[PDB]
C-alpha cells in the first residue's frame, strides 16, 4: 500500500490481516513473494535499491545498489517491477529510468547481470514462464509484450507497437494475461501471437499489478535452507545457479567468514538499538513505546520511563515530544537539548540517499555542492570537501565539485552553472546520436528529448521543435484522446476533474 | 538550413551535395548514415537477364550463342545441364540446374550455407519456440 506506505499479509479466507513491514518504505514499486526459501523480495524507488525479508517481516537485507553493468550505462533510478525464478536462483527487475533496463541478479546478491538493453523505454511489466524458462516483458511507451531466453539472447514479439500503456502481466497455458493502464482493462491473448485477443473486465481505477492464482505457477522444489537454516545464523538465500545456500547478516551487521562458519557483528549506530539475540537493530524510539518490537522482547522492558508521547514520535527526558526527523539535526528542538545530545548524535548514520555533515546533519545527495549552505557548519560546500569529492555510481562530475545524472552531459542546459557539463568538441561528435526507436532530434542543436515529450505543449528543446507540427501526429487508435489543441492524453485523464 | 543545404543530428547544415561523399562532413556521421546512402542498384526487369560486367540483356537475345556481354555468361555454358555433371556443382544435398550454370538446395527443415553447398540443422527450440 503506497498510500499509507506499508505492507500487509491475508489469507486467502479473509480471516486474518496482518501488517509486516510499517518502516523505511520510502516508494515501494513492486513485490515478489518466494515460496522456495519463505522470502519476500521488494523494490525501492526512492532508495533505489531492492530489499530482502522474511515473511514476517523479523529481518531485513538490501541486496542491490549503484549500477548493474559496472560500467555505470544502466543503474536503479526508477525500478518499477520484479520477477523470481528460484530453480535458477535469479531475481529479475526492470527499471524505466533515462536508460531503461532489465536485470537479473542471485537471489544471494551474486552475478549482477543485465539482460535486455535495447529498445526499451518504459518496461513497467516482467514476468517469467516456468514450463519452458522463458522471459516476458511490457513496454508501455514502444507498446509492445516481447518474449527471450532467459539470458537475453533471442527476442520475439506477442505484439508490435499496438498496446497502450501496459502495466503488468502474468501467464498461464497459452494465454498471456495483461493490465491496461489507458484503456483501464485487463486482457487476454495467446502468448506467442497475440492471437484470440478480448477484454476480460473493465474498471474505474487504475487496474495495476495482475498475477493468476493455481498451484503450477508456484512450481515445487526443494528448499536448500530447509534443515536449520542451513545452519545460517541469520539469513538464508539460495545461490546463484539454484543450487545450495549462502548465509548472510541484517542491514546493520557486519558480515564475516570462519572455518566452516559465519558470524554477524552487529554494527548498528546510535540512535539506534540492538535486541539480546542479536536478531535486529530498531530505532531508539521504538526502545520503550508499548510495542514489542524484539522477538525476545527485550526492547519493552519493565525498567523503563514513562511514555508520554505518541507511538512512533521522539521522547526527550523533560517528556516532551519531537518527530524522529528533528533528531540530530543541527539545530535544537527539545527543551532538553537531547534532541542533539552528543552521545545520540556521535556514530550516527544517515539514509542510503544522504550525504553527513561534521555537526552529523544529513542532506540530499544532490544539496552536497549546489552553492547553499544547506549545513549550517557549511562542511558541505567547503572548496577542500567539493575538490576532493568522488561521486557515485552513474553520474557525472565538474570542476566546481558539483555532480548530475549522466544524462544530463551532453544537452543545451548548462546544468553545473559552469558549461562542464557541455563540452562542445565531445558532445558533437556521433556518440551522442539519438536513439532511433525511443528519442527525437532538435534540428538547431545537438539535443535529444524522449518520443513522448513531443508535442506535449512544452519547449522540451529549447528551439521549439518539439511542438511545431503536431497537426500531424495521429493519436493512438485506442486509448487516447485528443483535444483540440492537436494533442493527444490518456484517456483515463478524460472525465477526471484536472486540466 | 538553406533549400541548398542539408542538416545534421549535431546541428549543423552543410551543402547538399556532401551527403553520402563518405568524408566525415558531419561529426556526427549523419552525413554518411548506412541507411541514407544505400540503394536497390542490382535489379533488372523480369524481361531480361543479368551479367556480371553490369549489363542486362532480353531473354530471346540470350543463349544466342554470340557475345552479348563482355563476360559472355550469356553465352559461357548456355544450355548445359550442369547438374548432370559430376565433378562440379560439388554438393552436399539437392541439384538443380538452371538455364545456365546450377544452383543447390537442402532437405527440409535443414538450412543452406554461405559456401551455397553445405548444409545444416535448425536448433528449432531456440529458433522458433514457437
Ligand atoms: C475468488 O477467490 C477465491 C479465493 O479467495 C476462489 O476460491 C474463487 O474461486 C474465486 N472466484 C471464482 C469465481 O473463481
Ligand atoms: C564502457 O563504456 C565505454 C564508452 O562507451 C566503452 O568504450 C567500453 O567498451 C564499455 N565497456 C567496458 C567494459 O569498459
Ligand atoms: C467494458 O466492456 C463492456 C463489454 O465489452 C462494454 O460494453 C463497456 O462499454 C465497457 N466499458 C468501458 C467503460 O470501457
Ligand atoms: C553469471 O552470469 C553470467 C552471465 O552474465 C553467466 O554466464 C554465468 O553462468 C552466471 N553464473 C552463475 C553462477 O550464475
Ligand atoms: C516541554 O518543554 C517546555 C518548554 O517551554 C517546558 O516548559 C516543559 O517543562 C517540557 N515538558 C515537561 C513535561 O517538562
Ligand atoms: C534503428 O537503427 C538500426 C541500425 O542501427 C536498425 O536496424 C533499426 O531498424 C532502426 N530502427 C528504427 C525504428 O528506425
Ligand atoms: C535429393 O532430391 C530428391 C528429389 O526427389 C530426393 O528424393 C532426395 O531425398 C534428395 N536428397 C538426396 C540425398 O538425394
Ligand atoms: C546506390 O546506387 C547508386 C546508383 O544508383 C550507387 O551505385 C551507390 O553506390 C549505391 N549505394 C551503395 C551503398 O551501394
Ligand atoms: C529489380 O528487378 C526485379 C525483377 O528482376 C524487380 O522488377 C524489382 O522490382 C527491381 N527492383 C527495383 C528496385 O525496382
Ligand atoms: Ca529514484
Ligand atoms: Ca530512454
Ligand atoms: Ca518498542
Ligand atoms: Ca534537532
Ligand atoms: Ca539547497
Ligand atoms: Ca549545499
Ligand atoms: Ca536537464
Ligand atoms: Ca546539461
Ligand atoms: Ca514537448
Ligand atoms: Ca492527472
Ligand atoms: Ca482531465
Ligand atoms: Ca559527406
Ligand atoms: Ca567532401
Ligand atoms: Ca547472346
Ligand atoms: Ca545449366
Amino acid at each position: 500500500d503506497a498510500e499509507k506506505q506499508i505492507i500487509e499479509r491475508m489469507f486467502l479466507n479473509k480471516t486474518n490481516q496482518e501488517t509486516i513491514i510499517s518502516h523505511r518504505l520510502r516508494r515501494a514499486e513492486s513485490l515478489a513473494v518466494d515460496w522456495v526459501s519463505r522470502k519476500l523480495y521488494w523494490l525501492d524507488a526512492i532508495l533505489d535499491c531492492l530489499f530482502v525479508s522474511d515473511l514476517e517481516g523479523r529481518q531485513r537485507k538490501m541486496l542491490a545498489q549503484h549500477c548493474v553493468d559496472a560500467n555505470n550505462t544502466f543503474c536503479f533510478e526508477n525500478p518499477r517491477g520484479i520477477v523470481l525464478h528460484p530453480q535458477r536462483g535469479y531475481v529479475y527487475w526492470a527499471d524505466w529510468g533515462d536508460h531503461a533496463y532489465i536485470a537479473r541478479i542471485g537471489m544471494d546478491g551474486t552475478n549482477k547481470t543485465v539482460i535486455i538493453s535495447t529498445k526499451i523505454e518504459w518496461p513497467n511489466a516482467i514476468t517469467i514462464d516456468y514450463t519452458n524458462d522463458l522471459l516476458y516483458w511490457a513496454d508501455a511507451h514502444l507498446g509492445y509484450i516481447e518474449f527471450s531466453d532467459l539470458e537475453g539472447h533471442h527476442r520475439h514479439t506477442v505484439y508490435d507497437g499496438t498496446l497502450p500503456h501496459p502495466f503488468a502481466l502474468t501467464i498461464f497455458e497459452d494465454t498471456v494475461f495483461w493490465t491496461d493502464w489507458n484503456t483501464r482493462t485487463v486482457e487476454k491473448g495467446n502468448k506467442y501471437d497475440g492471437s484470440g485477443r478480448v477484454v476480460l473486465v473493465n474498471t474505474t481505477h487504475k487496474p495495476f499489478d495482475i498475477h493468476v492464482l493455481h498451484p503450477y505457477r508456484q512450481p515445487i522444489m526443494s528448499n536448500p535452507c530447509a534443515t536449520n537454516n542451513g545452519g545460517c545464523s541469520h539469513l538464508c538465500l539460495i545461490k546463484a545457479g539454484g543450487r545450495g545456500f549462502t548465509c548472510e547478516c541484517p542491514d546493520d551487521f557486519q558480515t564475516v567468514q570462519l572455518r566452516d562458519r559465519t558470524l554477524c557483528m552487529p554494527m548498528c549506530s546510535s540512535t539506534q538499538f540492538l535486541c539480546g539475540n542479536n536478531e535486529k537493530c530498531i530505532p531508539i524510539w521504538w526502545k520503550c513505546d508499548g510495542q514489542k518490537d524484539c522477538s525476545d522482547g527485550s526492547d519493552e522492558s519493565d525498567l523503563c520511563p514513562h511514555r508520554f508521547c505518541r507511538l512512533g514520535q521522539f521522547q526527550c527526558r523533560d517528556g516532551n515530544c519531537t518527530s524522529p526527523q528533528a533528531l540530530c539535526n543541527a539545530r535544537q528542538d527539545c527543551a532538553d537539548g537531547s534532541d542533539e545530545d552528543r552521545v545520540l548524535c556521535e556514530h550516527h548514520r544517515c539514509e542510503a540517499n544522504e550525504w553527513q555533515c561534521a555537526n552529523k546533519r544529513c542532506i540530499p545527495e544532490y544539496w552536497q555542492c549546489d552553492s547553499v549552505d544547506d549545513c549550517l557548519d557549511n562542511s558541505d560546500e567547503d572548496p577542500s570537501h567539493c575538490a576532493s569529492r568522488t561521486c557515485r555510481p552513474g553520474q557525472f562530475k565538474c570542476n566546481n565539485g558539483r555532480c548530475i545524472p549522466q544524462s544530463w552531459k551532453c544537452d543545451v542546459d548548462n546544468d553545473c552553472g559552469d558549461y562542464s557539463d557541455e563540452p562542445i568538441h565531445e558532445c558533437m561528435t556521433a556518440a551522442y546520436n539519438c536513439d532511433n526507436h525511443t528519442e527525437f532530434s532538435c534540428k538547431t542543436n545537438y539535443r535529444c528529448i524522449p518520443q513522448w515529450a513531443v508535442c506535449n505543449g512544452f519547449d522540451d528543446c529549447r528551439d521549439n521543435s518539439d511542438e511545431q507540427g503536431c497537426e500531424s501526429v495521429p493519436c493512438h487508435p485506442s486509448g487516447d484522446f485528443r483535444c483540440g489543441n492537436h494533442h493527444c492524453i490518456p484517456l483515463r485523464w478524460k472525465c477526471d476533474g484536472i486540466d | 538550413c538553406r533549400d541548398d543545404q542539408f542538416t545534421c543530428q549535431n546541428g549543423q547544415c552543410i551543402t547538399k551535395l556532401y551527403v553520402c561523399d563518405e568524408d566525415n562532413d558531419c561529426g556526427d556521421g549523419s552525413d554518411e548514415q548506412e541507411h541514407l546512402c544505400h540503394t536497390p542498384e542490382p535489379t533488372c526487369p523480369p524481361h531480361q537477364f543479368r551479367c556480371d560486367n553490369g549489363h542486362c540483356i532480353e531473354m530471346g537475345t540470350v543463349c544466342n550463342h554470340v557475345d552479348d556481354c563482355s563476360d559472355n555468361s550469356d553465352e559461357k555454358g548456355c544450355g548445359i545441364n550442369e547438374c548432370q555433371d559430376s565433378s562440379i556443382s560439388h554438393c552436399d544435398h539437392n541439384c538443380t540446374d538452371t538455364i545456365t550454370s546450377f544452383y543447390c538446395s537442402c532437405l527440409p527443415g535443414y538450412k543452406l550455407m554461405s559456401d551455397k553447398r553445405t548444409c545444416v540443422d535448425i536448433d528449432e527450440c531456440k529458433e522458433t519456440p514457437q
